[PDB]
């Protein structure tokens, strides 16, 4: 397809490491008697060894001469499931994180004692602030609009240029 | 000087408290476990086991005669055959919600919240409504189950050295004479 | 469960720990329920 | 299914053995959950 | 008198000190300012007599402390048993020892790690284990899986009651200082009462229990026809059937004829053929033996009772010319000090622990552990390193004894006043010890090298080029070898085939062999030696330049772990004896890797590997280290390449986890370095930095974040350090030796 | 001897939402104290989404067994496979639709902070009323106290016939058929 690359599920050299696989499977097989839990777990692993394969060859992943499935991120929305969906889905959650973070330090400097609620968390209002977190993208958005998300550097301390 | 009503011989300890706070107060604690433990904790553990001994020794005779149309199974297997029917894990999540319920009540009244030892308030009959029968049914309640306990424990114990239904006897006993007088010779 | 003992349980490297004990949890369960996926 | 006193009766006779000499110690020590191998092995949860 | 004396409820039992973190200490109890609070709450954790004064208090505290360690020492050998009893193949190995692979830890199938429940026959899957606890059992006559689900549970229980005595001991009943302070009373119980009476139960325990189960197993008998050990305890017939003296009955023992028991009471030596181990009657009859000593030993010190010893005027008896006042002071420095008690205990735990490495190997004492060789090799290791982080906690706790307890009133022209007015002279010779010895020793191994390159092997200090025989290492196998028919009449044996006589071995695989000891074992042991002697200078200069040195005449005052004196004097870093201890951690580091290089190149190459029926002994990696020991570079060459193969080419296969541990331990030790080699200034300033970040976004934290100390930067360099070589050796040991043997 | 117990259960200390002036309030239900540490109107605001969403979802649930759209793609009477056999674009609006109605009635009141600083603001009055019940002040304490019973049922229910359905594979009522059949 892209890059010399093929697709897994037309791969010699993707069925070869899947065949492999089995019979190397089936070949410590013979240690255990049919029906014990070890045998009935070394079935379940093929069963899985199998599912796997077949599931990279089905998703149109691109296999390459080593016979192992290449991301290809280039941007392009046919390998769009590689990277760009989960970088989305991880962009989010690490948004969430981070404001979850410090809309709960907003909270805990204005509190009697901002020193001992770092170490003693607030449980109650913590899980507050990770629930509301979650409509982060617009609540930054509304605090860059306002201004009250980067302080002036005029207020920062900053050490002899 | 008090002595114990129960053993004579012994000095009362001090941490069963005041005489008689507790109904039963006979002061028999030979191995004096209430300087270890505090009472209240000890005495709801007692009101616990009375309970469960009571339904346990009540359950198994029961069992022993009769039983539903799914379950098929004696009683000694059927823990084992309810376990993997299912049903046992069905009694250990529903006496597991209420037993995290009694144990938060545990905890308030041990930091002294003002629960009894072993009082749920359970009473929908209204027995022992009147303060003058409570007393002495907190008392009948603390024989019958330290009686039921001696009971359920004989119960299983008896029914597996014996392999008889209901009445845990060897089969000598349950047939033969154990009220002879002619001379007996080796065996039973 | 006093408030002395919810103010233990709220201190940092117990709900440190706590957090990081269900998302640990969570992600191997969602391994077990959708394993081996290396795409989307 | 068989709901207990509609379509089936309710509390039903168990089945029982007419008296039986002592079972020895090792017939239930073998099969028991905490004195025996099998028992042990047979005696954890299940999922 | 010695009594028992306790005061009554003394602290109260609630969460609101576990809420308050930074309790136990004045400055901590304040809260936090900055984050290295956090880090001082944890190393200020167990610092009892920095937090309160009374010895009293500090004493309750370890007490205390002492139950809650008992506990999960108690909850430990739980998991052991209780892994042994459920995920385990112990009643295979039971069955086959010698083939089946001993497996008691089982994987769950998640994201591929299933494949780490590898072969270990007899039907099982799972990860090989190495500690030795299936031939415990097997000595031990565990033949069941219910006896060792009961003993987990018993051992449950006993970490319960633990918990619990711990609580109460400091909670409801705490002792006083008079009671603790009564150590005569203390040696005359752990003597009679601890070590004797352990030693007759157990020797009692081997008797009823261990030698018939075991004795049966060797003839043949499958365990599930071994007889129960509750009724081998009590059949006294089936006892006189296994040894005959049995039907004699305690007469003999309580009249002098002992030696009606001489079948199940023995002096045999050596190693059981069948099991390749050493003999269990014998290990009956030493275990009795010791059991009499003890107790014999444990009514020495004074009590109640007019009898007895004072430890006091023992001492003070002790004193030379050379020595003035002598041994004056030094028993109420013990009595008054924790820490002097912890650095001498620390020490004898340590060399004991090296001693048990020393003594295991070249004497199996259970069935079936020499040809397993992984069990061999991991427990040596294992217990070389615990023996050298005890010795140094030894020479930690002396100097913090040195720098907190010391008192010139008390130890005034004493031992210690005597050390303390020649330490100059002490370290100076020991620094001429450390460089000749380390010059002779490692210049050796450099010369080899270097002749070798040159192509010139008649110059070399080889075996047949220039001999450096240990002629007195010779001299003392020839008379071990020779004991038991001259020196040991009585012994049938000698104590250990190490220094000579034949070959043991149990089917194909070698239990034990003589130990040949040529040049590179000279090499090696002045090596040995050498990495010894420079420990031993730098733990002994941080115990005796605690106090002060011609650098700073009042570091006593500074305390004992800081970081310095300032750039002052051309600089004074690392002055603290703490640092002392840290730059001594690295060196008995070297020492025991040194050590265990040795043990394992010489095992596989001259004592491991299996002997035909004919008599063809094979060796794993073909007695190379008589050849090869001689230079760097073969050491660099035919023990560390030619045996990592095992550990790199393990991806795909059940050592995999090997592989992984191997590298992550590499990764780590590497990480190290940076705490080791930087220090706090770059870090502060680029966290001043990271700090303008935070607060140009209005989150900088109300903690301020600071780098680490520098005595916390070099402990956990130190820690990275350690953690990261122990854990590459232990990958490397373990992959090779399950690998190969 | 408790001065103040929970009503639900006397042999446990009242909890803060027994003393509160909420609907239902007069009950005491909370052996865990989760009022304590949760806002009480927030909770309360949930407790009846939470209601609604189940009670709608239960009619579903049981009269999707039965009644289809007509020639609806994928149906399924067991609505657990209805779910993956119907187009992912009819959930897709769906859920798409419903997040511009959370949106657009909790607009700028979305976190526990910013909920509820209006002291007007009543939990779970969003507004909904058209047929205007609520003017009648009179019945405004029964349908109050009826919303939140019938929506602690539904999600009860809810949660019954979904795992009902897991367990046996069919739907709701042929299991409750295979249940109430012949032995
Ligand atoms: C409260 C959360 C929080 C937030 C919002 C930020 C934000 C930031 N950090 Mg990070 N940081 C945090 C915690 C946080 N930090 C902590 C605890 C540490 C100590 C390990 C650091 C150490 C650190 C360094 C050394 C650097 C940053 C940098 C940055 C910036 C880039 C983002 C990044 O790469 O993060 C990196 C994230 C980490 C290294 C680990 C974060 C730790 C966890 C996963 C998150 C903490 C969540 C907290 C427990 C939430 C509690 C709330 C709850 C009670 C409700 C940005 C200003 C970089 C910078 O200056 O870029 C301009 C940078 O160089 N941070
Ligand atoms: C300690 C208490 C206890 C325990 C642990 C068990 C456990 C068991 N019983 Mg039960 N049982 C008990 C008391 C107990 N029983 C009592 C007191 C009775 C007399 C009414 C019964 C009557 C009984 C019968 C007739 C049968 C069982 C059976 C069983 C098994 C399945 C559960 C079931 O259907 O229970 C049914 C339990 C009840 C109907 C009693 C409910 C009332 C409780 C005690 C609360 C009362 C206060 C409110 C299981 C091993 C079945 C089995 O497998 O038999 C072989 C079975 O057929 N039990
Ligand atoms: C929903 C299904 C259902 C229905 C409609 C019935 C109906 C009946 N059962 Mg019941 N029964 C059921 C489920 C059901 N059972 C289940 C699941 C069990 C197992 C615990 C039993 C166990 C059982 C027994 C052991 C007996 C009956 C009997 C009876 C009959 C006597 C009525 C009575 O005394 O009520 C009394 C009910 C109450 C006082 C209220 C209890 C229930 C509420 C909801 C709480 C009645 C026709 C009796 C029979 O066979 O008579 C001929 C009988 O002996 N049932
Ligand atoms: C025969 C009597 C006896 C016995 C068996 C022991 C045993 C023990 N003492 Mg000792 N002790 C004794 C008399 C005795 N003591 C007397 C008379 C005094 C007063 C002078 C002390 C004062 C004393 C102190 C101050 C301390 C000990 C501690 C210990 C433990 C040492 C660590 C160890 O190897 O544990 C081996 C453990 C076992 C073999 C398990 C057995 C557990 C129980 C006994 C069952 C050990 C359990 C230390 C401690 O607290 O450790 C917990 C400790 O610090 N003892
Ligand atoms: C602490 C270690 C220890 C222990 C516990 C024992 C225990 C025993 N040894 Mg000894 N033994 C030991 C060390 C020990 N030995 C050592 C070091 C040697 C080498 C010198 C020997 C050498 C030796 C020999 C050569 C023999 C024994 C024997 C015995 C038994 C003696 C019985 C007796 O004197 O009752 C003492 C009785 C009392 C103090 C009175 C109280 C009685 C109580 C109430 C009875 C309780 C019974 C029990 C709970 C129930 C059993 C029921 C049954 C149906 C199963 C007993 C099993 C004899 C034996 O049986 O060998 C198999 C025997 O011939 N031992
Ligand atoms: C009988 C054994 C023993 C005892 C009772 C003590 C007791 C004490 N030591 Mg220690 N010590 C010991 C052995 C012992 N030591 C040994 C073997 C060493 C040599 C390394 C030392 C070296 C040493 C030093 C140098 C110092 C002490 C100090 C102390 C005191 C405070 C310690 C503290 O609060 O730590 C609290 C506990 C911690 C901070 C946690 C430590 C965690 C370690 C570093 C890493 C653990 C790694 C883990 C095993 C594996 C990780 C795996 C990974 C994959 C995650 C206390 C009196 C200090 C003192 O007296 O100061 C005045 C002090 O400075 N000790
Ligand atoms: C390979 C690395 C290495 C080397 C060579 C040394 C060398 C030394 N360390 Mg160690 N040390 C090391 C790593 C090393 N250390 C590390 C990583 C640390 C940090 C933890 C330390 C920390 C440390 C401390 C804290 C102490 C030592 C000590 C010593 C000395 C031991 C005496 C000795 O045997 O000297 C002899 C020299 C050698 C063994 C090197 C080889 C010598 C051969 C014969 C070559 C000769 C060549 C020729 C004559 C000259 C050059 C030829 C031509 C170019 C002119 C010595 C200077 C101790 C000391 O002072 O001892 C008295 C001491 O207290 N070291
Ligand atoms: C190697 C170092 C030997 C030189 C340093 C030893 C100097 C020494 O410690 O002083 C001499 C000292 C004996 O001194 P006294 O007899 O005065 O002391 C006996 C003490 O036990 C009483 O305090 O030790 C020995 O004799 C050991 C001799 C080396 C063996
Ligand atoms: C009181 C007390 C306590 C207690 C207690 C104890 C021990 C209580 C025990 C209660 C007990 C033992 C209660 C059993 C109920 C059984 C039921 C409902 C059976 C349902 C059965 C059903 C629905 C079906 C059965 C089937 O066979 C049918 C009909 C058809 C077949 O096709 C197969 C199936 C399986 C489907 C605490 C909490 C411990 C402490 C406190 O201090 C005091
Ligand atoms: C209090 C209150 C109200 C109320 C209420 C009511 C009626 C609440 C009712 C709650 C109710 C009815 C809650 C059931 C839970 C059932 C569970 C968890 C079952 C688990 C079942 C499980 C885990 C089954 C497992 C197995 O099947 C598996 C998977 C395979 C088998 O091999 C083994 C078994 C059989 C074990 C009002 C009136 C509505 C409003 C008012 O204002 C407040
Ligand atoms: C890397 C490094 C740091 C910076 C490293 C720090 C502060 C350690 C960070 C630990 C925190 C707790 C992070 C642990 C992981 C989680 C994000 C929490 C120092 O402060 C330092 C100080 C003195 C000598 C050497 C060094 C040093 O090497
Ligand atoms: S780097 Fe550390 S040891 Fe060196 S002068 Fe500075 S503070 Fe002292």
């Amino acid at each position: 397809d892209v890059s010399g690359l093929t697709p897994c599920k037309d791969s010699a050299v993707f069925k070869k490491r899947l065949d492999g696989s089995v019979k190397k499977l089936q070949a410590r097989l013979a240690n255990y008697t049919e029906g014990t839990p070890a045998y009935l777990a070394l079935e379940q692993q093929i069963d899985q060894t199998k599912a796997r394969f077949a599931k990279y060859g089905d998703k149109g992943l691109l296999c390459g001469a080593d016979g192992l499935p290449h991301l290809i991120a280039d941007g392009r929305p046919d390998h769009a499931g590689e990277f760009v969906i989960p970088a989305f889905g991880f962009l989010y959650i690490a948004g969430w994180i981070g404001w979850a973070g410090r809309s709960y330090l907003q909270f805990s400097k204005k509190t009697d004692k901002p020193n001992e609620n770092e170490i003693i968390i607030n449980v109650p209002v913590a899980l507050g602030m990770m629930s509301g977190a979650f409509l982060w993208p617009l609540a930054a958005w509304k605090e860059l609009i306002n201004g009250q998300l980067l302080v002036p550097g005029d207020e920062v301390t900053v050490s002899p240029r | 000087v008090v002595y114990s009503e129960a053993l004579p011989f012994l000095v009362r300890r001090e941490s069963l408290g005041p005489v008689g706070a507790l109904v039963g107060d006979v002061g028999f604690d030979p191995l004096g476990f209430t300087e270890i433990l505090p009472l209240a904790w000890l005495r709801e553990a007692e009101i616990k086991h009375c309970r469960t001994a009571m339904l346990a020794t009540f359950g198994f005779a029961f069992t022993d005669f009769w039983h539903f149309p799914g379950f098929d199974y004696t009683t000694l297997e059927a823990h084992d055959a309810v376990i993997a029917q299912g049903g046992m894990s069905q009694l250990l999540l529903w006496i597991g919600l209420l037993e995290v319920f009694s144990a938060i009540s545990i905890d308030q009244m041990l930091r002294g919240s003002g629960r009894e030892p072993g009082d749920y308030g359970f009473d929908p009959l209204g027995f022992a409504s009147d303060p003058a029968k409570k007393a002495d049914l907190q008392m009948k309640e603390l024989a019958n189950g330290r009686l039921a306990m001696f009971a359920f424990g004989g119960f299983v114990t008896q029914s597996v050295l014996t392999g008889n239904t209901f009445p845990y006897l060897f089969d000598y006993q349950t047939a033969g004479d154990i009220v002879a007088i002619a001379a007996q010779g080796a065996s039973p | 469960m006093s408030k002395d003992l919810l103010k233990y349980l709220s201190t940092a490297p117990v709900l440190l720990t706590a957090w990081m004990s269900l998302t640990a949890g969570m992600i191997i369960e969602i391994q077990r329920f959708f394993p081996d996926s290396l795409s989307f | 299914m068989t709901i207990p006193g509609l379509n089936a009766p309710g509390l039903v006779p168990a089945t029982k053995k007419p008296a039986g000499a002592k079972p020895s110690f090792e017939s239930y020590r073998d099969t028991s959950h905490f004195w025996s191998s099998q028992g042990i092995m047979d005696s954890v949860p299940k999922v | 008198k010695v009594r028992v004396i306790v005061d009554k409820d003394p602290v109260a039992t609630s969460f609101e000190k576990w809420a308050q973190p930074g309790h136990f200490s004045r400055t901590l109890a304040k809260g936090p300012k900055t984050t290295t609070w956090i880090w001082n709450l944890h190393a200020d954790a167990h610092d009892f007599d920095s937090q309160t004064s009374s010895l009293e208090d500090i004493s309750r505290k370890i007490f205390s402390a002492h139950f809650g360690q008992l506990a999960i020492i108690f909850l430990w050998v739980s998991q052991a048993y209780f892994h042994g009893a459920r995920f385990s193949n112990y009643s295979a190995w039971l069955l086959n020892p010698t083939s089946i692979k001993p497996s008691a830890q089982v994987v769950w199938p998640v994201v591929g790690q299933e494949i780490l429940n590898g072969d270990v026959g007899g039907g099982f899957s799972g990860v090989q284990i190495t500690s030795g606890v299936f031939q415990m059992w097997r000595a031990s006559g565990i033949t069941n899986e219910t006896e060792l689900y009961w003993t987990a549970m018993g051992g449950l229980m006993m970490s319960a009651l633990m918990v619990f005595a711990g609580w109460f001991h400091y909670h409801k009943a705490a002792p006083k200082l008079e009671w603790f302070q009564n150590v005569e009373s203390m040696m005359n119980h752990h003597l009679a009462g601890l070590l004797g009476l352990g030693c007759l139960s157990w020797s009692g325990h081997q008797i009823h229990i261990s030698l018939p189960i075991n004795k049966l197993l060797d003839a043949g008998v499958a365990p599930q026809e071994i007889p129960l050990p509750h009724e081998l305890l009590f059949n006294q017939d089936l006892m006189a059937q296994l040894y005959p003296s049995f039907k004699k009955g305690l007469l003999p023992f309580f009249t002098l004829n002992w030696g009606e028991y001489s079948d199940f009471l023995t002096f045999k030596g050596g190693l059981n053929p069948i099991t390749g181990s050493l003999w269990l009657s014998d290990t009956a009859h030493h275990h009795l033996a010791l059991a009499v000593l003890f107790i014999f030993a444990g009514h020495m010190y004074r009590t109640n009772w007019g009898i007895g010893h004072s430890m006091k005027e023992i001492l003070e008896a002790h004193k030379g010319p050379l020595t003035g006042e002598g041994h004056k002071g030094l028993y109420e420095i013990l009595t008054t000090s924790w820490h002097a008690q912890l650095a001498i205990n620390l020490a004898m735990m340590g060399s004991l622990s090296i001693i048990v490495a020393h003594h295991m190997y070249a004497m199996p004492p259970y069935p079936y552990i020499a040809v397993d060789y992984p069990t061999q090799l991991s427990l040596f290791t294992h217990h070389m390193w615990i023996g050298g982080f005890c010795v140094c906690g030894a020479a930690a706790h002396g100097a913090i004894f040195m720098v907190r307890d010391y008192s010139p009133v008390q130890s005034y022209n004493n031992l210690l006043d005597r050390v303390l007015r020649h330490r100059d002279a002490i370290i100076s010779h020991l620094n001429w010890v450390c460089i000749f010895l380390g010059t002779h020793s490692f210049g050796l191994y450099i010369h080899n090298d270097t002749m070798r390159a040159l192509g010139r092997p008649q110059d070399m200090f080889s075996d047949k080029a220039i001999q450096l025989q240990p002629i007195f290492a010779k001299w003392v196998q020839s008379l071990h070898t020779l004991a038991p028919g001259n020196t040991a009449p009585n012994s049938l044996a000698t104590a250990s085939y190490a220094f000579g006589g034949d070959v043991v071995a149990v089917n194909g695989k070698i239990a034990m062999m003589p130990i040949q000891l040529g040049t590179a074992d000279f090499l090696v042991h002045h090596i040995h030696a050498f990495t010894i002697h420079v420990t031993v200078l730098i733990l002994l200069k941080g115990v005796l330049f605690a106090r002060s040195s011609r650098l700073i005449p009042d570091k006593a005052n500074l305390g004992f772990r800081f970081p310095c004196d300032g750039p002052g004097r051309g600089g004074t870093c690392q002055v603290s004896a703490w640092d002392h201890i840290f730059l001594g951690l690295f060196w008995m580091y070297n020492c025991i890797s040194v050590v265990i290089f040795h043990f394992s190149w010489k095992m596989q190459s001259d004592v491991w590997g299996t002997i035909s029926e004919k008599g063809k002994i094979t060796h794993i990696t073909g007695g190379n280290f008589a050849n090869s020991a001689l230079t760097i570079n073969g050491w660099l060459r035919d023990f560390l390449w030619s045996q990592a193969s095992q550990v790199i080419q393990s991806y795909g296969s059940a050592l995999s986890a090997y592989g992984i541990i191997f590298l992550g331990a590499h990764f780590i030790w590497a990480f190290s370095l940076m705490f080791l080699f930087s220090g706090r200034g770059y870090w502060q300033e680029l966290i001043e930095s990271v700090v303008w970040a935070h607060n140009k976004l209005k989150l900088a934290p109300a903690i301020q974040p600071r780098a680490l100390s520098i005595t916390q930067g070099r402990a956990v360099g130190l820690a990275h350090y350690l953690l990261g070589g122990i854990g590459t050796t232990w990958s490397f040991f373990l992959a090779r030796i399950i690998s190969v043997g | 001897a408790i001065s103040k117990p929970s009503n639900a259960m006397p042999f446990l200390t009242a909890p803060p939402c027994q003393s509160s002036k909420l609907p239902g309030a007069e009950t005491g239900f909370d052996p865990l104290y989760l009022s304590e540490f949760i806002d009480i109107k927030w909770a309360r605001e949930a407790e009846l989404k939470h209601g609604r969403i189940c009670m709608l979802a239960t009619v579903g649930y049981i009269m999707q067994e039965f009644f289809s759209l007509p020639g609806y793609p994928g149906y399924t009477p067991n609505p657990i496979e209805a779910v993956s056999s119907t187009p992912p674009e009819a959930l897709a609006q769906i859920v798409l639709v419903l997040s511009i109605i959370e949106f657009n009635s909790n607009k700028d009141k979305w976190t526990m902070d910013t909920m509820f600083t209006d002291p007007a603001r009543e939990p779970g009055n969003l507004g909904f009323d058209p047929l205007k019940f609520g003017e009648n002040k009179e019945t405004r304490e029964r349908l109050a106290m009826a919303e939140l019973k019938n929506g602690r049922l539904a999600m009860i229910a809810f949660s019954g016939m979904i795992h009902q359905t897991f367990v046996t594979g069919k739907p709701l009522f042929a299991s409750l058929n295979d249940i109430f059949s012949s032995p």
